[PDB]
RNA sequence: UAAGGGCAGACGGUGGAUGCCUAGGCUCUCGGAGGCGAAGAAGGACGUGAUAAGCUGCGAAAAGCUGCGGGAAUCGGCACAUACGAAUUGAUCCGCAGAUAUCCGAAUGGGGCAACCCGUCAGGCCCCUGACACAUGAAUUUUCAUGAGCGAACGCGGGGAACUGAAACAUCUCAUUACCCGUAGGAGAAGAAAACAAGUGAUUCCCUCAGUAGUGGCGAGCGAACGGGGAU
RNA sequence: ACUGGAAAGUAUGGCCGAAGAGCAUGAAAGCUGCGUAUCCGACAUAUCCCUGAGUAGCGCGGGACACGAAUCCUGUGUGAAUGGCGGGGCCCAUCCCGUAAGGCUAAAUACUCCCGAGAGACCGAUAGUGAACCAGUACCGUGAGGGAAAGGUGAAAAGAACCUCGAACAGAGGAGUGCAAUAGACCCUGAACCCGUCUGCCUACAAGCGGUAGGAGCGCCAGGUGUGACUGCGUGCCUUUUGCAUAAUGAACCUACGAGUUACUGUUUGUGGCAAGGUUAAUUGUUGACAAGGAGCCGAAGCGAAAGCGAGUCUUAAAAGGGCGCAGUCACGAGCAGUAGACGCGAAACCAAGUGAUCU
RNA sequence: AGGGUAGGGGUGAAAGGCUAAUCAACUUGGAGAUAGCUCGUACUCCCCGAAAUGCAUUUAGGUGCAGCCUGUUGGAUGU
RNA sequence: UGACCGAUGGAGUGAGGGCAUGGGUGCUAAGGUCCAUGUCCGAGAGGAGAAGAAUCCGGACCACCGGCUAAGGUCCCGAAA
RNA sequence: AUAUCGGUAGGGGAGCAUUCCAGCGACGUAGAAGGGAAAAGGGCGACUUUUUCUGGAGUUUCUGGAAAAGCAAA
RNA sequence: AAUGGCACAAGGGUGCUUGACUGGGAGACAAACAAGUCGCACAGGUAGGAAACUAGAGCAUAGUGAUCCGGUGGUCCGC
């Protein structure tokens, strides 16, 4: 009501007109009037304990390992960005039918460029693993050094 | 986000308006008049489901009274004799026999007219 | 904003180990003499807040 | 589970209360407010410490006491805790296993029976006697 | 007998709900920039087209003029248009730089009822015309630069309420708020101890200290600093 | 190849991918168009011995400081010192700290008229800006000022040559276009209130909220459906009240609109993580995510006004004679409270800055 | 015909008359003032279920605390 | 019986009314008024009394075209001599 | 197994629908949403399914998430 | 004042006195809260009395009213 553009003048006198008593034009009862209890800008962030988040990450990884959707491949480099080469790797590993998440230990610009255009593939560093990203994909492909990084960083 | 349930809101009224068919004047199709009429009818229906049993028992008793007075006895005397002789035929069956099977009613009366 | 403590309550009440609220005794008549020397009941011993009057002193001290 | 079959713990979440939305909900009409009076109006709040005009309790009881703006408060550490720390060193006051840059005072709650070399800001007489009986040392600083 | 009427179905009328749609809003993020104006502003008036202009653009050189760079077949703005022309000798269009730019408006030659009336002096045309100059205040020495007015928020300064709360009300609160007025910059203000404290070492901002110390018809309320952790 | 008015759809079968963002194209396109990833490009034009005097201090009246009379300011009247002076919450002494009455100074901080690039578990034409369109327009007012309504043919105007009735397109019936004209200019879809026509059944001896429960006959499409002779029962609804058919309040009707929300701080509880510990805030690194940040906060001892003592402590000369004491923490969801307009609409009034003597 | 006096201010051969159909002015803003008052408060089913008393009150149609309801709990006794 | 008592989360109510009994007041008036003890209406439908908030009988989970009773009734409207 | 199940103020429990989101499954010019008619269903209900006419381009299931989340009277 | 009590008098006389005490409140009454009422035990030292015993004011129930701010007499904390 306080941010509508109409004036604060009383529309009709209080008594004697024969209709309902009225105040200003910005009332929510009038057409084109105020929006009562509408949305306000908000921050939706909330807090979770660090140990709770670590336990959730470990739980997601354990779910993957138990359901047998974790496979380990050797570390590879690309001389040039080649989407066909990355597609060949995925088809050889048999992770082309569904959604797959690759975990890499380093930047690997050429590999990232090769994997950029494929639909059901995602790439993430080992140190940036999170529960949502782990759970979002059907299959999880780790590399030899990624196994070591995950083991040393997210242990206990 | 903004949520307005236009279709559900209208469908709720249209379903009840389907049940107010046959009423008189505005009561059949004008929403606030038709809805008001419909609920009063539902209270009436609740009361009438109870009163229907009373009405049908009264009808059976009147028919049995007529048939017994044809046979030479009153309803109260016939019921007293029936209960003394311990037969468990109820008033609905007795009235149905009285209207449709007079020989069977005569048999019942002759059994207890001793 | 944070809840503000009532100043008079914070000057008149205190907390104990078990969470009970202790307080001083107001006199019936504050003019001693013409009152029996048994006024040590309201003159020597700190009392506690009655359970019925509790939660009001709590809201005064910000539910503490 | 995965993202398509998420489930919270039983009883962890609960639907909120919504009033003024019809008779079937049990919370419509007057919307849990009763009928009339000050408490049924929009914008009513409670005046804290107000009892309808009677002299309030926080005004009819008297003020008492004063607080010390230079008050030294020690941290109570007991002999049983000292034994627990000693059992997996002798020279105590490690404080890294517990306070954080504070003054410590040893009190008598259990027993020692073992020769220690306890150093603390202050001691109790019973604490010093128990240390001496156990055959230990007290350093007060 | 249905004059008429009641109920149902079908098909129509009216009306414009609903569903689907939209660059028209709303809230923000990042990076710039933070003014325009006496070399005449913001905002207007009057004009300007092949055909009346309602918008748009432009200004008596008037949907427009010139140069350089880009580019390659259509173009001559829009409100459902025809005509007539331009254009591969490179139109139209885009980037940068130029030319012209009527009248009012701080308006500044004098007046005035804004977009008008009336002048003086030097020239040139020829009673009438086009082109110059002709205000005021402050540094300044009559030569010279500067200022006036407008305009989002943020800054600083000069004045400064009341409804309201205290369940009345006067101290108190609302609040050094609303509002009026003056005046900067891209930020402003502050800033280098006649300091805090009971050792630190100029300002500013964030998290704590802390709803604590205090203050108060000790009511309603108001409310720090030291210290610690940071940005710099 | 199929369906279709029309493939971008479906089904085969291929190809590109540092390009599978998007928009358009007669339906939904990585391979039709503009684009996108990536790479390249500017003739100009811009941007990057000395040491602060009406001073310090003081009297009177006031103000700002969290502070309603130590510090700082000053209307009025006074007024020094040159190790001295000032401060440490009234006043004196010791101690400690500093060196007034001259000035300048970046960074970290506040904001968006404007320009550019983006985004949204934000709206979708009574919503969202007052304004999607002719919008601060039309209209209203002397004036300051107030202030609307109003989007959608079709893929493509192919926007209906010609004929018939008629004075006339006023309108319609054809023909033609088109997938469709019951898409024909107010044109997508086309609801309700409200207004008609036709068909079926009922109705001119009948009397009250108009229904409800029984129940013949007639009429339609094989156990359903329309109507309904005749019978029983029945004083609407909301609100307000001790109590309302009330002759107490309220509504013409329909469609649309319309009223406990959010933020912070407490407290209780459901569910969780750690556990004698629990937890980070601002912020910082590597790339919203991971890692770091322990400052701080609660817990771990109490009693006493306090000095203080301590599983004791307070009272006492002394006593149990008496009082008080001998698993948490951090979140997520929910209830409640306070502070914010705080469930919504409604005063009479108060204050501030302006507009009006074209009426009187 | 032109001009001047502006809000509790002006003007009044005085009626508290008149001051733009407004007078014990109008416009915008503070502002969503305040209203212990009236009215209104929208989906569903299930379980339980009051009070209209006392004390106090610048209180009497408001409120605080008791009394009476409900949920979860731990002791047990209530009739 | 089961809800009496403790501790805690959430309330609403703080305009009552009729009848019977014991009283005050009034006029041994009032559908009056003020207390006490019960009960019902409030917040309670169903049956009889012609039609009545609280008088008599009786506490509605839903269905049934089954049976027994309560108050009160059995010539017809209207069930049963 | 027995008992219980009238209710205003009010307390407690369990659910339906609406808009958008994530994940997983689907549908659509051989006809989506919307509009009209008919039929069936639900311990119970808020409501949900199916057929047909109109319509001519989008819609929907399950699990979890968030709200501009429901009108008969002002 | 009224009511209840009072003869072993709680009614009336003499003698001696200061218990019209310090430190106190097992337990109860009453009560929305604030307030109110009765009453210890023991220790210190007294009055009366031969002793037992009694004495923490008066036969009992009215004779006042908070907090804040001030005054007076004693006895821990401020800069
Ligand atoms: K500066
Ligand atoms: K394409
Ligand atoms: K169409
Ligand atoms: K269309
Ligand atoms: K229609
Ligand atoms: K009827
Ligand atoms: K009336
Ligand atoms: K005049
Ligand atoms: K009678
Ligand atoms: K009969
Ligand atoms: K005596
Ligand atoms: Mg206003
Ligand atoms: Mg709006
Ligand atoms: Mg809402
Ligand atoms: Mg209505
Ligand atoms: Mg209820
Ligand atoms: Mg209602
Ligand atoms: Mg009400
Ligand atoms: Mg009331
Ligand atoms: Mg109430
Ligand atoms: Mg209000
Ligand atoms: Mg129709
Ligand atoms: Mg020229
Ligand atoms: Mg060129
Ligand atoms: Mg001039
Ligand atoms: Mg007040
Ligand atoms: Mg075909
Ligand atoms: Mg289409
Ligand atoms: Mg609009
Ligand atoms: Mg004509
Ligand atoms: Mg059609
Ligand atoms: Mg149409
Ligand atoms: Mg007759
Ligand atoms: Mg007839
Ligand atoms: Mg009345
Ligand atoms: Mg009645
Ligand atoms: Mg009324
Ligand atoms: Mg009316
Ligand atoms: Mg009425
Ligand atoms: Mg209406
Ligand atoms: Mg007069
Ligand atoms: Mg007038
Ligand atoms: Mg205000
Ligand atoms: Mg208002
Ligand atoms: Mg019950
Ligand atoms: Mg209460
Ligand atoms: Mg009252
Ligand atoms: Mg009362
Ligand atoms: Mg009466
Ligand atoms: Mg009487
Ligand atoms: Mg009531
Ligand atoms: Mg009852
Ligand atoms: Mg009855
Ligand atoms: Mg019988
Ligand atoms: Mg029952
Ligand atoms: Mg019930
Ligand atoms: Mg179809
Ligand atoms: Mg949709
Ligand atoms: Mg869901
Ligand atoms: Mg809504
Ligand atoms: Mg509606
Ligand atoms: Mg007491
Ligand atoms: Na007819
Ligand atoms: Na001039
Ligand atoms: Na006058
Ligand atoms: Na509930």
């Amino acid at each position: 009501r306080s941010e509508l553009s109409g004036s604060t003048r009383k529309l009709i006198r209080q008594k004697g007109s024969g209709g309902a008593r009225r105040g200003d034009i910005n009332s929510p009862l009038l057409s084109g009037g105020a929006r009562v209890f509408g949305p306000r800008p908000r921050n939706y962030s909330f807090k979770l304990n660090k140990k709770l988040k670590a336990l959730a990450r470990r739980s997601a990884l354990s779910y993957k390992a138990k359901n047998n959707e974790i496979i380990v491949v050797e570390d590879f480099n690309f001389d040039a960005p080649k989407t066909k080469a990355f597609k060949a790797i995925s088809a050889a590993l048999k992770v082309g039918e569904k959604k797959v998440l690759y975990v890499l230990p380093e930047v690997n610009k050429n590999v990232y460029l090769s994997a950029r255009n494929l639909p059901n593939t995602n790439l993430i560093l080992a140190n940036l693993i999170n529960t949502y990203t782990v759970l979002a994909s059907k299959n999880l492909v780790l590399t030899e050094r990624s196994v070591a990084v995950v083991n040393e960083l997210f242990k206990a | 986000p903004r949520s307005v349930n236009h279709v559900a809101s209208r469908a709720k009224r249209k379903r009840i308006l389907k049940l107010t068919r046959g009423y008189f004047g505005a009561r059949k199709n004008v929403w606030t008049v038709a809805k008001n009429t419909w609920e009063k009818g539902l209270t009436y229906a609740y009361r009438d489901r109870k009163s229907k049993k009373r009405n049908f028992r009264a009808l059976w008793i009147q028919r049995i009274n007529a048939a017994a007075r044809l046979e030479g006895m009153s309803y109260s005397r016939l019921m007293g004799a029936l209960h003394a002789n311990g037969i468990e035929i109820n008033r609905k069956v007795l009235a149905d026999l009285a209207m449709n099977h007079p020989e069977a009613f005569r048999a019942i009366v002759a059994k207890v007219k001793n | 904003p944070k809840l503000k403590t009532n100043s008079g309550a914070k000057k008149r009440f205190a907390l104990t180990g078990t969470g009970k609220i202790k307080r001083k005794h107001a006199f019936k008549s504050h003019i001693l003499t013409k009152k029996t020397k048994k006024q040590k009941r309201n003159l020597t011993y700190f009392s506690t807040v009655h359970k019925v009057d509790e939660n009001a002193v709590k809201q005064l001290l910000c539910l503490r | 589970m995965n993202l398509s079959s998420l489930k919270p713990a039983e009883g962890a979440v609960k639907s909120r209360k919504r009033i003024g939305r019809g008779p079937g909900s049990g919370l419509g009409g007057t919307s849990t407010r009763g009928h009339k009076g000050a408490k049924s109006r929009s914008g009513y709040s409670k005046k804290i410490g107000f009892e309808g005009g009677q002299m309030p309790i926080q005004r009819r009881l008297p003020k008492f006491g004063f607080k010390n703006i230079n008050r030294v408060e020690y941290k109570p550490i007991n002999l049983s805790v000292l034994q627990t720390l000693s059992e997996a060193s002798v020279e105590d006051l490690i404080a890294a296993g517990v306070s954080r840059n504070s003054l410590v005072k040893i009190l008598a709650n259990g027993t020692v029976t073992t020769a220690l070399t306890v150093e603390a800001h202050a001691f109790s007489k019973t604490a010093e006697e128990a240390i001496v009986r156990a055959g230990g040392s007290v350093v007060k600083l």
